[PDB]
RNA sequence: GAGACCGAUAGCGCACAAGUAGAGUGAUCGAAAGAUGAAAAGCACUUUGAAAAGAGGGUUAAAUAGCACGUGAAAUUGUUGAAAGGGAAGCGCUUGUGACCAGACUUGCGCCCGGCGGAUCAUCCGGUGUUCUCACCGGUGCACUCCGCCGGGCUCAGGCCAG
RNA sequence: GGGACCGAGGACCGCGCUCUGCAAGGAUGCUGGCGUAAUGGUCACCAGCGACCCGUCUUGAAACACGGACCAAGGAGUCAA
């Protein structure tokens, strides 16, 4: 029979999540799409250099016309914009999962985000509808492999 | 322990055997045989053999094959037992040597 | 009266009718020599029959029912022992069925011989079931399942199982359970060591 | 038989097909040389020695020229070439004893042990290489006076570009 | 020789499930069949490339139908005496465990169908062998 | 006191804050909204941090039952994996490739020889019930007969696809 | 003489013939292969051919007009005389 590929260990792993939280889905999709895959202090540095409008976020799949800078040429998307209360509701969120990681006892430089996603919360009840989103994320140790002895012909 | 050592002599006597020698077999017309391999691989010294040949051979019995392979010389016979395919219980016998008959069995449950 | 009573039993109601969708009905009856429900191989609507039954102690009767008894169904059936030899109780069939219906002729001995195979069939899968010693048992229960699945994800949690084997090869390198110069280790890791 | 028939499966009606002797082709002559099609030994040169039942026929090789034995083979699977080799001197007894169909045809420790294993290539008899060298002997002393058909029989047969099977005579 | 008795060979006319008509592009229909009744609808005129309806000339062979691969007809069994039942159609008819049916009355089924020498279809759901 | 009634978009508008909340100057109009668990045992304590939120840990048979609470469909959405595509593709017939899943006849009977044991065997004894000639027990034994079991020997029948 | 497709039925019964049995009221014989896979199913994709809007309601014509964002639940020949 087939056999899926098994969940890395959970005293390997750190996971963190956020529900019902004020801030729009399209928007925070498109932000941790920018993010996913990538390094704990690489990612807060994205994430706080959009809060201080310096890097943009490229929009794919939900994307608007509204900017088009020369900073859409590391992504090589026209449309790019800054979205300041995703960034935040993010970093609050990878701040906590890596203090997680640290109270499980992990190293700290060397997490990378290998699982982030974007649910939609149920909307707010007031003609006019708020969208809020349920985020959740998954911090992992790099894979780190050891070498093998020399086979001992007997 | 007192009560373990009289209960068993055989596990908890002075010195084992030097090198342990396993026979690894699946459950009866199985098709688990890339899962006990790899259960054989676990041990050193272990071998695995198919417990029927064909759908319509012979249907050997676990207390068939523990005599079977004390008489070659093995130490302990691993089954696995299977279900959905997968394997889901390990019986370990213990066949010793010598003079003292087959001792205890062990069955587990291969969950994950 | 039995063509009336057929016409209750086959096109109103028989508590003994079991209803199939593959094209056949079957008789629950016990006294039937043929589990369907023909006109044939009624117990009810026939009020001479014959049947073939097998007691729990092995031995196969010949049960006859007459008309002339049939207003009393405590006193209903004769029950006929019959012959381990096999012709022998093929014989008894055409001896004590005689001037009977050709087919409750023909059915009594063919439930003579499914009988007879089974009690072969018994014996030699007993012998065989003996021989392997394994025996089919219920799986686990529905609860007893998510109890086990609930309380092996605690204690995979609880385990913290890739750090107790950190914890307990480090504990048997400092207490020089691997010796003088080991093929464990580096060598100047060691010297850190002391 | 010993049992009354428990269900009602109808025995078959007296089927109409009384068996009646193969007739093969008129090219097939106890000594043609034969080209085999399929097989092990597909496009090897064989020669013929007896016709036998249902199509079968058997045929050698020699052994010592192109490696062939004794061996059945199915008529229409056998190409036969015009040249025809003489069988003067070949024992027809011997002949008629591998023409029968017995020849060809024929719970434990080391019964479990043995499961899985490949089973090891067991050698040729005593019989059979002693029969096969009875029947060659005055064959190859036949394929020798022949020119050219001791490399003829040693060869296999191939098509080359050009070569139609539909205008080729064999 | 322990099977199913002498059944001529089965013939399925067709092997794929007659579907509703424009059931793949709307979730709302299931893909149970109805029968079109449109006056201009393409498959219910039958022109060519379009889903072909149901039938009377489609209908199984009498002999084989209701027949399993394996030459069995089902028989639906909730306890050890629907088994017997097949004691004088074991040849003919295959039991199928009733869904609803606990893990030891399987077991008492089971043991019976063999004794009976008749054929199971579910025979390994809620049970599992130990030596 | 009842029912071949309805079962939370039903049944009175209202199973619950219901002529309530809300609207209109007023006469009047008039909703939505049931279900944790057997028992609150309704998550102590540690640690993030400004929150209707997490990570540990605990209660419980179960917390993927945590006062967003039985089950938890579809539309719709996110992540992971496979494949494809560039105004394509979707449906019908027919193969091919890849992935996953399943797993074919359920696989047996019959003779001969030796031993052992029970019987429906013995014109054996005793008892019980009966439809009054049929069944069932208890005790005897192996001259005959018949069944089993064990140990040898032999034969036959077996599902499907080719040629 | 060469090739293709097919083998329905299932004790005997009939008409016959080249009469120790036959080609005469429907296929048997021999040999081989088949369980770490014979043989199927589902999904995805490629390929050849075909077709490519449904209900209503008119027309010589639907290439007219009306309805259709999607899904769940509700929803229309009933009962009396
Ligand atoms: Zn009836």
């Amino acid at each position: 029979v087939r056999y899926a590929a098994t969940e890395i260990a959970p005293t390997k792993s750190a996971r963190a999540r956020g529900s019902y939280l004020r801030v729009s889905f399209k928007n925070t999709r498109e932000t941790a799409q920018a993010i996913n895959g990538w390094k704990l202090q690489r990612a807060l540095t994205f994430l706080q250099n959009v809060i201080d409008k310096k890097e943009a976020v490229p929009m794919r799949r939900y994307a608007g016309s509204t900017g088009r800078t020369a900073q859409g040429k590391q992504w090589g998307v026209s449309r790019a914009r800054w979205p300041v209360k995703s960034a935040q509701f993010l970093i609050g969120l990878l701040k906590n999962a890596e203090a997680n990681a640290d109270a499980k006892g992990l190293d700290t430089g060397n997490l990378i985000i290998k699982h982030i996603q974007v649910n939609q919360a149920p909307k707010q009840r007031r003609p006019y509808m708020s969208n809020p989103c349920h985020i959740e994320l998954i911090l992992t140790e790099a894979e780190e492999t050891v070498q093998k002895s020399e086979a001992v012909v007997r | 322990p007192d009560s373990l050592t009289s209960q068993f002599p055989n596990l908890f006597a002075d010195e084992p055997p030097p090198v342990p020698k396993i026979l690894v077999t699946t459950g009866i017309n199985g098709t688990i045989h890339k899962e006990a391999e790899e259960i054989a691989s676990i041990f050193p010294n272990a071998t695995y053999i198919r417990r029927t040949a064909h759908r319509y051979a012979y249907k050997y019995s676990v207390r068939e094959i523990a005599k079977f392979a004390k008489n070659r010389g093995y130490t302990a016979l691993l089954v696995v037992q299977e279900d959905q395919k997968r394997p889901s219980r390990l019986v370990v016998v213990h066949l010793n040597g010598e003079g003292v008959p087959p001792g205890p069995t062990l069955t587990y449950t291969i969950r994950n | 009266s039995d063509e009336i009573v057929w016409q209750i039993i086959n096109q109103q109601f028989c508590a003994f009718k079991l209803k199939t969708t593959k094209g056949q009905n079957f008789c629950r009856n016990e006294y039937s020599v043929s589990g369907l429900c023909n006109r044939q191989s009624c117990p009810l609507a026939n009020s001479r029959y014959a049947t073939v039954r097998q007691s729990p102690k092995g031995t196969i009767y010949l049960y006859i029912k007459t008309i002339e008894r049939s207003h009393m169904p405590s006193k209903w059936w004769e029950k006929i022992k019959l012959s381990q030899n096999y012709q022998k109780a093929l014989e008894q069939i055409d001896q004590r069925l005689q001037f009977f219906p050709k087919f409750l002729i023909h059915k009594c001995k063919q439930r003579l011989t499914r009988l007879v195979q089974v009690a072969i069939r018994m014996r030699r899968i007993a012998a065989e079931e003996a021989r392997l010693g394994e025996k089919l048992v219920p799986k686990m229960a529905p609860k007893i399942k998510k109890r086990e699945e609930a309380r092996e994800r605690k204690a995979l949690a609880a385990a913290k199982l890739e750090r107790t084997i950190e914890r307990e090869l480090l504990d048997r390198l400092r207490q020089g359970a691997y010796g003088d110069q080991p093929l464990n280790c580096n060598p100047q890791i060691w010297k850190k060591v002391l | 038989q010993k049992w009354y028939p428990a269900e009602d499966e109808a025995q078959p009606k007296k089927v109409r097909k009384a068996v009646r002797p193969w007739t093969p082709r008129k090219s097939l002559q106890p000594g043609t040389v034969l080209i085999l099609l399929a097989g092990r030994f597909r496009g090897k040169r064989v020669v013929l020695l007896k016709c036998l039942d249902q199509g079968v026929l058997l045929v050698t090789g020699p052994f010592k020229i192109n490696g062939v034995p004794l061996r059945r083979v199915n008529a229409r699977y056998v190409i036969a070439t015009s040249v025809k080799v003489d069988l003067t001197g070949v024992d027809q007894a011997k002949i008629d004893e591998v023409a029968q169909p017995k020849y060809f045809t024929a719970a434990s420790e080391e019964a479990f042990f043995k499961q899985g294993e490949k089973p090891q290539k067991k050698p040729v008899s005593s019989t059979r290489a002693a029969d096969q060298k009875a029947i060659d002997k005055a064959l190859i002393a036949n394929i020798k006076k022949v020119d050219m058909l001791a490399s003829y029989l040693a060869s296999s047969f191939s098509l080359r570009k050009g070569d139609k099977p539909h205008l080729m005579k064999f | 020789m322990v099977a199913a008795k002498k059944h001529v060979p089965i013939v399925k006319k067709r092997t794929k499930r007659f579907m509703r008509h424009q059931s793949d592009r709307f979730k709302c229909l299931d893909s149970a069949w109805r029968k079109p009744k449109g006056i201009d609808n393409r498959v219910r005129r039958r022109f060519k490339g379009n889903l072909a309806m149901p039938s009377i000339g489609y209908g199984s062979n009498k002999k084989t139908k209701h027949m399993m691969p394996s030459g069995h007809k089902a028989f639906l069994v909730h306890n050890v005496k629907d088994v017997e039942l097949l004691l004088m159609h074991n040849r003919t008819y295959a039991a199928e465990i009733a869904h609803n049916v606990s893990s030891r009355k399987r077991i008492d089924i089971i043991t019976r169908a063999k004794q009976l020498g008749v054929k199971v279809t579910n025979a390994k759901a809620k049970v599992t062998t130990e030596v």
